[PDB]
RNA sequence: CGCGGGGUGGAGCAGCCUGGUAGCUCGUCGGGCUCAUAACCCGAAGGUCGUCGGUUCAAAUCCGGCCCCCGCAACCA
RNA sequence: GGGAACCUGGGGAACUGAAACAUCUCAGUACCCAGAGGAGAGGAAAGAGAAAUCGACUCCCUGAGUAGCGGCGAGCGAAAGG
RNA sequence: ACAGCUCUCUGCGAACUCGUAAGAGGAGGUAUAGGGAGCGACGCUUGCCCGGUGCCGGAAGGUCAAGGGGAGGGGUGCAAGC
RNA sequence: GAGCCCGGUGAAAUACCACCCUGGCGCGGCUGGGGGCCUAACCCUCGGAUGGGGGGACAGCGCUUGGCGGGCAGUUUGACUG
RNA sequence: AGAAGGGGGCCUGACUGCGAGGCCUGCAAGCCGAGCAGGGGCGAAAGCCGGGCCUAGUGAACCGGUGGUCCCGUGUGGAAGG
């Protein structure tokens, strides 16, 4: 849906087994469909002056590192892509 | 979550310390209200030396007391204290004590951190000390004419 | 500790109270606790354990000297087995279920030292110098021991009650012990 | 096949896992309640404690092995 | 922004077939969107695979309709090595 | 269809609807209101059956998915182990 | 096992140290469930707020578990037979 | 019935290995079966016994389940699994 230091996402399927065991008797899957594992989002404000983030979720800290800067920055309103484009 | 603190806090307040916590507490209260900081080896190493660059920075106000102890100890003072027997005349302020040490042997005097409570104002023998912490007690003598 | 510290048994009186307390599994299916009957036990003991051989009234010159000290005969069949304070203790082997004056009137019975070669020779050993310990329920363990004086040479409580672990079936894993008593009890591994 | 729960006077329930001495309830029948009745009151006999046998001095019972009983069970070429 | 096809990524059918059909098939095809260009992608080993071996990648011919995969049905189908 | 009757849902970021979502209707409304359902001015009325079904209510029990749990067992290494 | 007792008798004898079944309390661990208050995340708001109100670890959203689910979908619904 | 029937005595051939040679037959199935070898039952013996007087009393493969044996066991060993 977005990403920030992360990435968009996948749309893997949902197999469906009314199976048995192979570790018992036979087994089988009735069907499956196109899923949507929505790359776990979440947002984080934070401050360089007062910025906004839709941080990944995994990489949540990551932000807080980028936080720990100080490279003489002023009135940008944005001021983030200014941390990011210098981000790992 | 390793983090250095500040304003000593209960349960974990030994300032400039190291304590683990749930990311939340840090990431939301502690961290925001400038009461601590990330385990960041950076702020960690830098802090570390913000100690050793102070431990021996103040440990000089103690190191140059041992050079002044092994001297101001023995070597007394012998003041020409213009007096004569009974109740002396011009009490001994360190404005004179240090004045008869600094302005006598070319040695550092601290006309305050000397242990002087009152001017004496009488001839005899004393042994007050050099303040604070470890102390060098200069044995001071009084004279006449 | 380290091995099996023997002289760990050190005041009281004449220290002769070492033990071999150790648990394991209850009755894993069939078997349970059956140590070796009168095991050899690598100890000269010195135990002048007054053992009796109810053999016959004809073996009273060497049945006494049969490794113990006092041994009677068959006159203990109906002369010594009728009371509550009157009735070791041996019996008769082969197949004779001779359990009349010694089964109700109980103290020690199973079989006597199969030595028809002699009741007391110089080639037969272990009849009055061995020990044992069947079961004990929800409180097993406990074995025999000698005195206090015995350097790293009293390794008999670490071979007769610790190797007698051949009467254990399957269902768990033996554990936790200690060799001492009338003093305390320190534990030793294996 | 996995698990694990109950046989106790006629009936349907406790009790034992802490052994140690079998008791509720309803009824069977006989008195007491009126002319009689249900409401009622009392006195009663009625179990080898399922068994093949393991323990303990001794089991209803302590733990297994066995015939149904009884619920959870997961498929089923 | 455009471009006859040709390439890569992101999405992504069903009819059909199985003589019904739901796994399976058609098929990662069709089509949709982005993007690259005379081509595109891939490319110097965290490989391969049993050889004391080989030595980036891509294309062709064999390996081979083999090994395997499979309501073991219909059917799909490699790789090393040469 | 209709006014009108009744049951029912909904406390406001309402319920309900459209939409992946953002957003929007609802409604710049707030139970004397909004949605859903059946009946269909108005007159007299509208009986009995909660066994089955649906729904409302039940901080006890029965059953039950992960996950937690690890008595016990198997695989390997000379072993610490995995 | 005899100084820190037998006895007499019964299924078993005590003064003492033990290893442990039965079971509860006594300070710690590792984990759990609950009921409280909080604010600072998330939400909603306020003459435009670096802030103030109210909600508050809940809700919302990611993943995973099980179930309800003709709202929608793909389908099956044998053959002989005057 | 000159037994397949009624009764008594010992036994478990209601065996393992196979099968010349036929019946029936579209295929696949089904059917009777001499005799050899192995070790056995009954009998004094010649001999009979590979289930039941006889035709019905049943279900291809696929998929799993339990047993065991020699075979396989993805560098080799052993396992997981065939
Ligand atoms: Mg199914
Ligand atoms: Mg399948
Ligand atoms: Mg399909
Ligand atoms: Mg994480
Ligand atoms: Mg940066
Ligand atoms: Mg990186
Ligand atoms: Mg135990
Ligand atoms: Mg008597
Ligand atoms: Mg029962
Ligand atoms: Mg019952
Ligand atoms: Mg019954
Ligand atoms: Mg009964
Ligand atoms: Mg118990
Ligand atoms: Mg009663
Ligand atoms: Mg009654
Ligand atoms: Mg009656
Ligand atoms: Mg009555
Ligand atoms: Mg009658
Ligand atoms: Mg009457
Ligand atoms: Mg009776
Ligand atoms: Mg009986
Ligand atoms: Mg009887
Ligand atoms: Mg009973
Ligand atoms: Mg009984
Ligand atoms: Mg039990
Ligand atoms: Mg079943
Ligand atoms: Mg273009
Ligand atoms: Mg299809
Ligand atoms: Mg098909
Ligand atoms: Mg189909
Ligand atoms: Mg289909
Ligand atoms: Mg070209
Ligand atoms: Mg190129
Ligand atoms: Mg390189
Ligand atoms: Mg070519
Ligand atoms: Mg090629
Ligand atoms: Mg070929
Ligand atoms: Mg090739
Ligand atoms: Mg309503
Ligand atoms: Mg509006
Ligand atoms: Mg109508
Ligand atoms: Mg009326
Ligand atoms: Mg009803
Ligand atoms: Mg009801
Ligand atoms: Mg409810
Ligand atoms: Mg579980
Ligand atoms: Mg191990
Ligand atoms: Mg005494
Ligand atoms: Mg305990
Ligand atoms: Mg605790
Ligand atoms: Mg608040
Ligand atoms: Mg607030
Ligand atoms: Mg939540
Ligand atoms: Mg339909
Ligand atoms: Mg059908
Ligand atoms: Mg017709
Ligand atoms: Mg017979
Ligand atoms: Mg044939
Ligand atoms: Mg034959
Ligand atoms: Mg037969
Ligand atoms: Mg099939
Ligand atoms: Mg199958
Ligand atoms: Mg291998």
């Amino acid at each position: 849906s977005g990403k920030r230091p992360i990435v968009a996402n996948s749309i893997q399927r949902r197999g469906k087994a009314k199976r048995e065991g192979g570790v018992g008797k036979k087994t089988t899957g009735i069907s499956k469909r196109r899923q949507y594992p929505n790359l776990q989002k979440v947002r984080v404000r934070v401050a360089g002056q007062e910025i906004t983030f839709r941080v990944a979720a995994s990489h949540i800290p990551k932000v807080y590192e980028l936080v720990e800067r100080a490279k003489g920055l002023k009135l940008e309103g944005l001021s983030p892509k200014e941390i990011k484009k210098e981000l790992l | 979550m390793k983090v250095i603190l500040l304003e000593p806090l209960e349960n974990l307040g030994d300032v400039g310390q190291v304590v683990d916590v749930k990311p939340g507490y840090a990431r939301n209260y502690l961290l925001p209200r400038g009461l601590a900081v990330l385990a960041t080896e950076s702020n960690l190493k830098a802090l570390e030396a913000r100690i050793r660059a102070q431990a021996k920075r103040l440990a000089e106000r103690k190191a140059e007391a041992e050079r002044l102890k092994e001297i101001l100890e023995n070597l007394t003072l012998t003041i020409p204290v213009r007096a004569g027997e009974t109740k002396i005349y011009g009490s001994v302020t360190a404005k004179d004590i240090a004045e008869a040490l600094s302005r006598q042997h070319g040695v550092t005097i601290d006309p305050k951190r000397l242990a002087l409570e009152k001017p004496i104002k009488e001839l005899g023998e004393y042994v007050l000390t050099y303040k604070p912490h470890p102390e060098v007690p200069i044995q001071l003598k009084v004279s006449v004419v | 500790k380290v091995y099996t510290i023997d002289e760990a048994a050190r005041t009281a009186k004449f220290d002769e109270t070492v033990e071999v307390h150790a648990k394991l599994g209850i009755d894993p299916r069939r078997s349970d606790q059956n140590v070796r009957g009168t095991v050899s036990l690598p100890h000269g003991l010195g135990k002048q354990v007054r053992v009796l051989a109810i053999a016959k009234g004809e073996k009273i010159k060497e049945a006494e000297e049969a490794g113990a000290d006092y041994v009677g005969g068959e006159e203990i069949i109906q002369k010594i087995l009728d009371a509550w304070m009157d009735f070791v203790m041996g019996a008769v082997g082969s197949k004779l279920g001779r359990i009349l004056a010694p089964r109700g009137l109980n103290p020690k019975a199973g079989t006597v030292g199969f030595n028809i070669g002699e009741i007391i020779r110089e080639i037969k050993a272990g009849r009055i110098e061995f020990r044992n310990d069947k079961t004990g329920a929800i409180h097993a363990p406990v074995g025999k021991a000698s005195f206090p004086p015995e350097k790293l040479a009293d390794n008999i409580r670490a071979f007769i009650r610790a190797l007698e672990a051949h009467k254990p079936e399957g269902a768990k894993g033996t554990f936790l012990r200690s060799v001492y008593v009338t003093t305390t009890m320190g534990p030793s591994v294996r």
